């Protein structure tokens, strides 16, 4: 199939890449992942399509070829740490020097398309910070990666968790639910979400009645503590598995209906919607990403998979040994994936930053010495790049700005359907006259505490009073 | 200089010699930051351990143990050091699929004193399996060996600190406490761990609040002033008189100034490992009116001749203000004993013992063979020896069972500033040998921190609170 031979392409300014191509020691040997992951290969194909189309363009990067060096990274950081060392080694050499600062380095890759995993993105960004290598990541949406103190050269094309948590806090404030309960997964994702939402609520007036963590597949104690306070709105910032476990337990325990606020992790997961008896657990109100999609990605991937089988093209022309023995039906399921657009836009943003740095114009590019990776950072912050006709911008803190849609689970024949009732764009606007609530009638559930009054201070943060 | 000693086998070191006391193109070197005396004391401890090892003809005989100490910043600079350690003598680090035959500049690195820097360094070093024993790092994430194969430790994890805190609370019968955490990951993790541990031991937390990130010696905006006064007002309003603080010693200056200004008195402050043995914070002497101060530390082990050694004495590897800054701290540091100094001492001696066993010498010349870091890491798990009447051996999860100690702050410049009042034994998870504690009450009555007097219907979420019927 000669698919892995396309993972490297020569060019004037080659690009980096860290993708979850594969999945899974008393000696210092790099682990080898043999299992195949469809999402990683699809994202790699998406970035390859982006680079090929950009090279096809004449207005962007005229007269210059853009290369790429894709690399297989498992979920582990040990496997992905080596490719970064290869990235920052001098061109034509396999040795990386230990210099005093970044100015003495000559990396062989202009930029790096960072890993999808959040913890792996953390490790890679902390490593790339020393050399000031501009790394843009897809799907790494943790908030602590926005701290410019420790990640001076980390960008992203997906909104951070802070945006959706701010949207949730604004939803709680607008609807008057100033006495809520906050929960999250025991992993890093839930803990960080809880830490952000505590500060957001404390700033916005809302305060947490009980702040707990639901362990991954205890939970009995967590929902008991949630019961112990008369709170009708619970914010569940948990992954798919922890949220599914909590919902299954509450279905087995017959817990009273409540207004659950859903993170993007389990708002769209079919694992939780398909859980029997879920319809008897109140409304689910979450914020979902409002992003575009690569219209021509499925056509590109199908024609490229068909073309790769032809021996003539392969003869005319390893990182992923299991990427060769593959059929189209092994990647057809995840063809309509959102992260492909994120990867495509990240590649386009890096190319636009390179085009601006060289001060190129429509006809061509001025002659100069090769641009070091750290020179990209000046033109990469506060940069407006167009991706498929929709403008995008990098914040001063290195995050893209995009809108959100407030969706609620509307039940009809035990088949939950997501319905648009609001839109978050930094200032939440909702249409509450259409929301169908779970109470006996169509009345908004009430979950408010009295901050003024005999007064007995109550709450996890000593905020409210029991008059 | 004192950052480099030539030897047959080098010994990397990562010490926080400076702290952020207050454009990404230029990198701020750690030299211009203010001098941290504790980091310099730990560096002196490691140097003294190496010199003592070289003195003895019974440990590593005929082989000179050298070291290459470099200055790691709290968070700022922690990549370059490890790159310098892993490179060859020509400052070149080759990249290969296998590292079994690869020999690095250093054979083992005494890890940093910060959990996050230890995590980053261990993630970098997992490729080469470079042995690394960290001191004063308490993050629970470092106990598992799946993601940190080459990481060890010389202090108990946060579980033992939280257990000692809960045992101290149970001994004096406090079931109504307030927990204050910092905005950084260490404070949040420690607070969550304490909450989980204490929810099942019939002790209820009144409330939990986060102190804003606040480096001292800087101008603070009105927003954080408002946050601080709100936190202190909530502290004073609540009936709980036992406050447990999980925050780095840098943040607490503004908070303590604010509570002193608010004139709130009569609370038992329990300190985490971070600021329990802070001399630069204990020197305030204006906190004596805030009540009694306790803390969770490592037992003081009197190292003979360390104080005399301390008094007699590339880039990011030199500091100038350290000696003058620590000169004013000589008396209090000498009186306070050695708590983490012993941790660094034991880590260096454990590396030396592992190297001695691996080289296979017995009170004579060694085999002077080539040593790969993974071999040293493999041989370092089985070290077992008596050191200052203490046993040093590693648990299967890379922890050393060094007894903890609850310490109490007393302000007497002629005596020990941190007086031990309780001893905690990690192996049996029991706190015993509690001595007399000087309380802030009238006749030394133990402080009462309970949300309801002993009588029964419950009121509020917490079980500890009720009303007598
Ligand atoms: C680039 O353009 C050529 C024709 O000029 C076309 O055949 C090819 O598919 C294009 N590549 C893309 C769209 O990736
Ligand atoms: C749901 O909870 C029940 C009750 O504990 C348990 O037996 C069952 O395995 C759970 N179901 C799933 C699908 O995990
Ligand atoms: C949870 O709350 C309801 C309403 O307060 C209570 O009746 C019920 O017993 C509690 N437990 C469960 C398992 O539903
Ligand atoms: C391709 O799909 C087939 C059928 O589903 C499966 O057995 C095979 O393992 C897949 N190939 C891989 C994962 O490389
Ligand atoms: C664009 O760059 C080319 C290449 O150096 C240069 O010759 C030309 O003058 C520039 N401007 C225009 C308008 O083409
Ligand atoms: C940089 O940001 C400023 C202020 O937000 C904006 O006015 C300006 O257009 C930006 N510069 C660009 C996009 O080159
Ligand atoms: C956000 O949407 C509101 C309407 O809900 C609109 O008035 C406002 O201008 C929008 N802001 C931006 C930055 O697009
Ligand atoms: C980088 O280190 C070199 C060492 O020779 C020094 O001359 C240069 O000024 C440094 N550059 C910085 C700190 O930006
Ligand atoms: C022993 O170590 C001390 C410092 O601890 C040093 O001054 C001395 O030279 C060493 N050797 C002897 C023989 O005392
Ligand atoms: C701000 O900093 C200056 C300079 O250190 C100091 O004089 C002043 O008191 C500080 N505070 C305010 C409120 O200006
Ligand atoms: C206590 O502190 C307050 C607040 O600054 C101050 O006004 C007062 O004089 C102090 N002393 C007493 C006895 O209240
Ligand atoms: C400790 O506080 C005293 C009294 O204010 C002060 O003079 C001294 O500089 C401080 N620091 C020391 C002794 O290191
Ligand atoms: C330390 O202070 C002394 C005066 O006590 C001074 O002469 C000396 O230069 C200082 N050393 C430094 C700043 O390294
Ligand atoms: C270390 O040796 C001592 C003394 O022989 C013994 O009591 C102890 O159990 C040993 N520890 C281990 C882990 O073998
Ligand atoms: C303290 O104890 C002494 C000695 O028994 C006694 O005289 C005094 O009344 C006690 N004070 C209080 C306040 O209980």
């Amino acid at each position: 199939l000669c698919l892995s031979q396309q993972l490297r392409m020569k060019g004037d300014y080659v690009l980096g890449g860290l993708f979850p191509l594969g999945e899974a020691r008393t000696r210092p040997s790099s682990p080898v992942c043999t299992r195949f992951s469809s999402n990683g290969l699809l994202w790699a194909l998406a970035m390859k399509m982006a680079v090929e189309e950009i090279n096809n363009k004449s207005d962007l990067l005229p007269g210059l070829r853009l290369g790429y060096d894709l690399f297989d990274t498992c979920s582990e950081p040990v496997v992905a740490m080596k490719p970064s060392l290869m990235f920052l080694a001098k061109a034509g050499s396999r040795d990386i020097a230990a210099y005093c600062n970044y100015t003495q380095y000559q990396p062989r890759v202009l930029a790096v398309i960072g890993p999808h995993s959040s913890e792996l993105a953390m490790v890679t960004g902390k490593f790339f910070s020393f050399f000031l290598m501009p790394q843009v990541s897809y799907g790494a949406s943790m908030e602590l990666l926005s701290a410019r103190e420790t990640f001076p050269s980390f960008f992203r094309t997906v909104p951070s968790d802070r945006v959706q948590l701010t949207a949730a806090a604004e939803l709680l404030q607008e609807f008057g639910w100033n006495w809520v309960a906050a929960l999250g997964s025991d992993d890093e994702y839930g803990r960080q979400g809880l830490s952000i939402f505590s500060a957001l609520a404390a700033a916005r007036g809302i305060c947490i009645a009980h702040e707990g963590l639901v362990p991954l597949p205890k939970v009995q104690d967590v929902l008991h503590q949630v019961n112990q306070s008369s709170v009708q709105v619970v914010l569940l910032f948990a992954s798919v598995h922890a949220a599914h476990a909590l919902f299954n337990y509450s279905i087995s325990s017959r817990l009273s209906p409540k207004v659950w606020v859903a993170s993007e992790a389990w708002l769209t997961s079919d694992l939780v919607m398909g859980l029997p008896g879920m319809a008897q657990m109140g409304t689910v109100l979450g914020f979902l990403q409002r992003g575009a999609q690569l219209h021509e990605f499925p056509q590109y991937v199908k024609t490229h998979l068909a073309l790769a089988t032809d021996p003539a093209f392969c003869s005319a022309l390893q990182r992923c040994p299991q990427c060769d023995c593959i059929t189209l039906q092994n990647v057809s399921a995840g063809l309509n994936h959102h992260q492909t657009f994120s990867v495509y836009a990240a590649v386009y943003s890096v190319a636009q930053a390179l085009h601006n740095t060289l001060q190129c114009n429509a006809s061509g590019c001025p002659a100069q010495d090769p641009v070091k990776p750290w020179q990209l950072l000046e033109n990469m912050y506060n940069l407006t790049f167009h991706v498929g006709g929709l403008p995008l911008r990098f914040d001063s803190s290195g995050n893209v700005d995009m809108e959100y849609d407030l969706k609620l689970w509307v039940w009809q024949g035990s088949v939950p359907r997501l319905h648009d009732v609001g839109r978050f764009n930094g200032s939440l606007r909702t249409e509450r006259l259409k929301i169908r609530w779970h109470t006996s009638d169509n009345q908004k559930p009430v979950s408010r505490c009295s901050r003024q009054c005999v007064r007995r201070v109550k709450g996890f943060h000593s905020c409210c009073y029991d008059c | 200089s004192d950052f480099y000693l030539p030897g047959d086998y080098l010994l990397g070191g990562l010490f926080s010699l400076h702290a952020n006391m207050k454009n990404f193109l230029q990198v701020p070197m750690c030299k211009e930051y203010e001098v941290k005396v504790i980091g310099y004391n730990l560096m002196q401890a490691m140097r003294f351990a190496v010199e003592e090892i070289n003195n003895d003809s019974s440990l590593l005989p005929g082989v000179l143990l050298g070291y290459e100490i470099v200055d790691v910043c709290y968070i700022s600079n922690n990549v370059q050091p490890v790159l310098y350690f892993l490179a060859h003598e020509d400052n070149l680090l080759p990249i290969q699929e296998d590292y079994s035959n690869y020999i690095s500049r250093v054979v083992a690195v005494i890890g940093p004193d910060n959990s996050e820097s230890v995590m980053t360094v261990a993630n970098f070093l997992s490729l080469f399996l470079l042995p690394q024993i960290t001191y004063s790092a308490i993050s629970d994430e470092l106990r598992d060996k799946v993601r940190f194969p080459a990481l060890l430790r010389t202090t108990p994890s946060a579980d033992h600190h939280i257990e000692a805190m809960v045992q101290l609370m149970l001994h004096f019968r406090w079931n109504w406490i307030i927990v204050l955490v910092s905005s950084d990951t260490y404070g949040r993790d420690n607070g969550q761990l304490l909450g989980e541990r204490v929810a099942r031991r019939d002790i209820c937390i009144a409330f939990q609040e986060t102190l804003p990130t606040l480096q001292p010696n800087q101008n603070m905006t009105s927003e954080e002033r408002q946050r601080l006064v709100t936190i202190v007002d909530k502290l004073q309003q609540s009936t709980a008189r036992v406050v447990v603080v999980f925050s780095p010693d840098l943040t607490l200056y503004h908070f303590f100034n604010e509570v002193l200004r608010q004139n709130f008195t009569g609370a038992v402050w329990i300190a985490s490992e971070s600021w329990a043995i802070d001399p630069v914070l204990h020197n305030l002497t204006e906190l004596r009116h805030l009540g009694t101060f306790l803390g969770i530390t490592i037992q003081s082990v009197p190292i003979p001749g360390f104080s005399e050694f301390r008094e007699w004495g590339t880039c990011n590897q030199e500091c100038d203000n350290c000696l003058n800054a620590t000169l004013s701290f000589n008396t209090i540091l000498r009186l306070s004993g050695e708590r983490v100094v012993y941790s660094v001492y034991s880590a260096v001696y454990a590396v030396a013992h592992a190297l001695h066993s691996l080289l296979g010498c017995d009170k004579s010349t060694c085999t002077k063979r080539v040593v790969y870091p993974w071999q040293l890491l493999e041989e370092i798990w089985k070290v077992n020896f008596t050191l200052l009447d203490h046993q040093i051996f590693f648990d299967p999860q890379g922890d050393v069972a060094l007894h903890l100690e609850i310490v109490q702050w007393q302000w007497d410049r002629s005596q020990n500033p941190f007086q031990s009042v309780a001893s905690y034994y990690p192996l049996q998870r029991q706190l015993k040998n509690i001595q007399d504690i000087s309380w802030h009450t009238i006749n030394n009555t133990i402080p009462m921190s309970m949300c309801s007097k002993r009588c029964k219907k419950p009121v509020g979420i917490h079980v500890c609170c009720f009303e007598c019927i």
